[PDB]
C-alpha cells in the first residue's frame, strides 16, 4: 500500500523471530526496474533512499562526526554514494571512503586497496559498506555464509565503532555473513532495509542502530538470513522512485550528540540506556588518522 | 619547461565534436536553493542541476595535477550547480566559466553584480 511513498521497506519484526530454513530467493518483480528521475544514477537513488530511511532511526550525530564508507567506487571511476553521504551528513562531517580500485571522490580522504589493508587510529560514529563481489550470485552451488570482506567488517565494527554508533552493510541473497547478523544483536535495534528503487533485487542493507559493544540478544545468523530470504520471498515490494522527489527533510539533523571518553568499568545501565536512545557516543575525540598497508615487491630479475 | 594543457585539450576535443565527459554524479535536491555556483551542499534552483564536485572536475577525472600551485581542488568535496541547459557537459561548463568572487554566482549565469 503506502509502502510506495516510503524510501523502502524494513524487515518486519515478526519475520526476525522465525526459525526458517534457507531457500532460493525468487522475487516476482525480478528484472523490473524503477523509473528514475531524468539523469539520475541508480546508486544515487539507492543511497538517497537509504539515508531517508536512516533519518527515521535514532542515529547519534555528534559534532566532528566521523563516517567511513567501504566499497565506495563504481565501475565509472566516481563515488556516487559518497556524494549522497556528504550531502546528507552535516557539513564538516569527516568522511573517509575506500574501494579496491582507483576512483575520484568527494570524501575528505580516499584509501585504495583491499579493505583488509585499512587501519585507523580512531573510532567511527557511522560505517557504510556497499562492498560486493558479483561472482557470489552463482545459483548452482550451495549458499553458505561468506567470509572475505565480511570477516574484516565484523572485526572493524567490534574494534573501531564507537559505542552509540550505527552501521549499514549491503548484503544480498548470496553476499552475506552469519557473524554480521549475530553482531546486529550487539546493537539497541537492527533491521534489513530494502530500497524501493531496488526492490527487484535480493539486496538489502543490514542496519545496526546504536552499538552497545555486547550481545543484547543472541542471533543465529544462518537462521536470520533464512528469515530474511523468507520475508523477501513472500513479500513482493513494488518498485518505487516516489520518495526521491521529496528532499526537503533530507539532511541529517545535527543533534550535537554528546561524546565521552569512558572505560569499560563505567558503562552502566544509565549509560547503556543513553547509548540505546541515540543520545550518547563513547570514544576518544582525538584527531583522525588512517592508513593503507602497502605490499612491497621488486619484480626485477 | 613543459606542462601538459588539459583545459585546452578538452576544449579542442569538444570543438572537434567529441562527446563530453560523462558519469558526472547528479544529485537529488529540491531545486529551491540559492543558485550559487559552488556550495557545500546541493543548492540548485529551478534552472540548475546539482552535481558532486569531484566528478565535474577535469583534473580530478583525468588523474592529473591541479593547476593550483598547491594542487588544491575548487570542486572536490563540494557541489557544483550547472545550468540545466549545459548539464550535458558539466566538466566543460566548470572549466570554461567563472564564479563571481562577490555574490557566488556563475558570471553570466546568475551574477547580477554588474548592472
Ligand atoms: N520470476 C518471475 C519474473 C521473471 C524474472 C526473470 N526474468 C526470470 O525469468 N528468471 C528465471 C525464472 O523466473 C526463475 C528464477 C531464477 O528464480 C528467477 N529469479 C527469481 N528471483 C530471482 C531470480 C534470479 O534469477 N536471480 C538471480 C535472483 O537474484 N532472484 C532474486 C529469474
Ligand atoms: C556495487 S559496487 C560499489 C558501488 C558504489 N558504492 C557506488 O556508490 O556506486 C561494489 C564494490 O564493492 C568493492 N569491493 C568489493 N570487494 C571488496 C573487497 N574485498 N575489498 C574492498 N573493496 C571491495 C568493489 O570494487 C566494488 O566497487
Ligand atoms: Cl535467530
Ligand atoms: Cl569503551
Ligand atoms: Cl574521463
Ligand atoms: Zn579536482
Ligand atoms: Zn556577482
Amino acid at each position: 500500500s503506502s509502502q510506495a511513498w516510503q524510501p523502502g521497506v524494513a524487515m518486519p519484526n515478526l519475520y526476525k523471530m522465525q526459525r526458517m530454513l534457507l531457500e532460493k530467493c525468487d522475487l516476482q518483480n525480478y528484472g523490473d526496474s524503477a523509473t528514475l528521475p531524468k539523469g539520475i544514477m541508480m546508486n544515487v537513488a539507492k543511497y538517497t533512499q537509504l539515508c531517508q530511511y536512516l533519518n527515521t532511526l535514532t542515529l547519534a550525530v555528534p559534532y566532528n562526526m566521523r563516517v567511513i564508507h567501504f566499497g565506495a567506487g563504481s565501475d565509472k571511476g566516481v563515488a556516487p554514494g559518497t556524494a549522497v553521504l556528504r550531502q546528507w551528513l552535516p557539513t564538516g562531517t569527516l568522511l573517509v571512503d575506500s574501494d579496491l580500485n582507483d576512483f575520484v571522490s568527494d570524501a575528505d580522504s580516499t584509501l585504495i586497496g583491499d579493505c583488509a589493508t585499512v587501519h585507523t587510529a580512531n573510532k567511527w560514529d557511522l560505517i557504510i559498506s556497499d562492498m560486493y563481489d558479483p561472482k557470489t550470485k552463482n545459483v548452482t552451488k550451495e549458499n553458505d555464509s561468506k567470509e572475505g570482506f565480511f570477516t574484516y567488517i565484523c572485526g572493524f565494527i567490534q574494534q573501531k565503532l564507537a559505542l552509540g554508533g550505527s552501521v549499514a552493510i549491503k548484503i544480498t541473497e548470496h553476499s552475506w555473513n552469519a557473524d554480521l547478523y549475530k553482531l546486529m544483536g550487539h546493537f539497541a535495534w537492527w533491521t534489513a532495509f530494502v530500497t524501493n528503487v531496488n526492490a527487484s533485487s535480493s539486496e538489502a542493507f543490514l542496519i545496526g542502530c546504536n552499538y552497545l559493544g555486547k550481545p543484547r540478544e543472541q542471533i543465529d545468523g544462518y537462521v536470520m538470513h533464512a528469515n530474511y530470504i523468507f520475508w523477501r520471498n513472500t513479500n513482493p515490494i513494488q518498485l518505487s522512485s516516489y520518495s526521491l522527489f521529496d528532499m526537503s527533510k533530507f539532511p541529517l539533523k545535527l543533534r550535537g550528540t554528546a561524546v565521552m571518553s569512558l572505560k569499560e568499568g563505567q558503562i552502566n545501565d544509565m549509560i547503556l540506556s543513553l547509548l540505546s536512545k541515540g543520545r550518547l557516543i563513547i570514544r576518544e575525540n582525538n584527531r583522525v588518522v588512517i592508513s593503507s598497508d602497502v605490499l612491497v615487491n621488486n619484480e626485477n630479475l | 619547461a613543459f606542462a601538459v594543457d588539459a583545459a585546452k585539450a578538452y576544449k579542442d576535443y569538444l570543438a572537434s565534436g567529441g562527446q563530453p565527459i560523462t558519469n558526472c554524479v547528479k544529485m537529488l535536491c529540491t531545486h529551491t536553493g540559492t543558485g550559487q555556483a559552488i556550495t557545500v551542499t546541493p543548492e540548485a534552483n529551478m534552472d540548475q542541476e546539482s552535481f558532486g564536485g569531484a566528478s565535474c572536475c577535469l583534473y580530478c577525472r583525468c588523474h592529473i595535477d591541479h593547476p593550483n600551485p598547491k594542487g588544491f581542488c575548487d570542486l572536490k568535496g563540494k557541489y557544483v550547480q550547472i545550468p540545466t541547459t549545459c548539464a550535458n557537459d558539466p566538466v566543460g561548463f566548470t572549466l570554461k566559466n567563472t564564479v563571481c568572487t562577490v555574490c557566488g554566482m556563475w558570471k553570466g549565469y546568475g551574477c547580477s553584480c554588474d548592472q
